[PDB]
């Protein structure tokens, strides 16, 4: 993935 | 207190007169923002909150404020391309990239992660955070005597978003930031931590996916031996991008290929090509198609390292794409090779796997299988030895399929398959 959501 | 606002009452207090409401509503837009399920990103943006977000982000004064901004528009910015660039038509990127300096860990790191969702979005918005200066900001942080005093987490966004200022093409990244980054890289590459070596990998992957002179900028500086070593990892996610960086590599000169061959890569193949995971083995042969193109020294090494028989069993037996892969390496190997190297493929049983795969419906391959068996005709004519392998061919059904090939669709196909029935049957 080249993004990446902060949980 | 701050969980499950609505949006209209985050926008209420952050357009309040008051840092602290305002600080909580951000804060609260943080929790819609980081939850589990359809986080309210384009609501959020309709509302209009991008630019308060920014500007709370050069907030020095109130730390807290911009750790839940930064990391409001972090996930923002992980959203569609159309979300990133609304970060970005905020002004996000020159506000992140002060916040790298931040005395605060949490924030210089939630700075790191945005900068990477951005950059990450494509070639475009990299090359935008290059421009703002983001490099040098970034190296400073892994500027350490000894990379294991970080905390882990921070250093494995760090590597990460570098990897994302090293991905992407049309255009590739520009050279001079591939040659600021590199050495920075090279010492992530020997740092003990997996994912840290995975996304190096990946780094180095998209680094050496272009030609011969973005490969040689990345094997001048030595990784070559690191790579072959991380080919041997037992993490799957460290051995998927060490081969695709190796593989990257053998598509280029023969002598970058000799550098692959020096490190000792060709020992790894045998498990490679009889890997579990079928992608491993597709990339193993791949790789090894790209080595058979090579010299007449290089496909000796790869019979020496006892390879050949491993491409006679990925051509008898593996995923359909794989095999696509060893008839390439098979055809590369029979029009490079010696008249004794292609004997010892014969010998090793290349026939009998060859000619079944050529019951397939692909035409390529079709076309790629018929060209080595003429390659291996040729040889056998120096031999004088062209009716043994008619037989080989007969024996097997090869040449009921050759045959039946005459009357084929395409150009060469048929082509090549009244030549050969012509010239040897």
């Amino acid at each position: 993935v080249a993004k990446k959501y902060r949980n | 207190g701050t969980v499950n606002w609505s949006v209209e009452d985050i926008v209420k207090g952050i357009n309040s007169n008051n840092l602290e409401s305002q600080l909580q509503a951000t804060q609260a837009a943080r929790k819609l923002l980081s939850r589990e399920k359809q986080p309210p990103i384009d609501n959020i943006i309709r509302a209009g909150l991008i630019p308060k977000f920014v500007s709370f982000l050069g907030k020095t004064d109130c730390s807290p404020i911009q750790f839940e901004s930064a990391w409001a528009l972090t996930n923002i910015a992980s959203g569609t391309s159309e979300q990133t660039k609304a970060v970005v038509d905020g002004g996000a990127i020159p506000a992140f990239i002060s916040l790298l300096a931040s005395p605060h860990a949490h924030i210089s790191e939630q700075a790191v992660w945005a900068l990477g969702n951005i950059a990450g979005d494509g070639s475009a918005f990299r090359d935008l955070v290059i421009k703002h200066g983001a490099i040098d900001p970034l190296l400073a942080l892994l500027a350490v005597p000894d990379l294991s005093t970080l905390a882990c987490g921070y250093l494995r966004n760090l590597t990460w978003t570098l990897s994302n200022l090293c991905r992407n093409k049309n255009p590739a990244p520009p050279l001079d930031a591939v040659e600021q980054i590199l050495p920075t890289l090279v010492r992530l590459l020997h740092h003990n931590d997996p994912e840290v070596l995975a996304d190096s990998c990946w780094a180095i992957s998209y680094l050496t996916d272009g030609p011969n002179e973005r490969i040689e900028m990345v094997v001048k500086k030595g990784v070559v031996p690191q790579l072959v070593k991380l080919l041997g990892a037992t993490e799957l996610p460290i051995v998927t991008p060490a081969l695709r960086a190796i593989g990257n590599i053998v598509t280029g000169t023969d002598e970058q290929t000799q550098k692959v061959i020096d490190a000792g890569a060709l020992a790894v193949f045998p498990s490679l090509l009889t890997n579990p995971k079928t992608n491993i083995q597709k990339e193993a042969t791949w790789t090894m198609s790209n080595i058979t193109a090579g010299r007449q020294d290089q496909i000796q090494q790869v019979v020496n390292h006892g390879l050949v028989p491993f491409l006679v069993g990925v051509l008898s037996k593996a995923d359909f794409k794989t095999q696509k892969e060893a008839a390439w390496a098979i055809t590369n190997y029979t029009s490079g090779g010696t008249v004794e190297q292609i004997v010892y493929l014969v010998h090793c049983g290349i026939i009998e796997p060859l000619m079944n795969l050529l019951s397939a419906k692909d035409t390529k391959i079709i076309q790629v299988i018929l060209d080595a068996i003429s390659n291996i005709f040729q040889a056998a004519e120096k031999l004088g030895e062209t009716e043994k392998l008619s037989i080989m061919i007969e024996e097997c059904g090869g040449l009921d399929k050759i045959e039946a090939l005459q009357r084929h669709e395409n150009e060469s196909v048929y082509k090549a398959s009244l030549n050969l029935i012509e010239k040897y049957f």
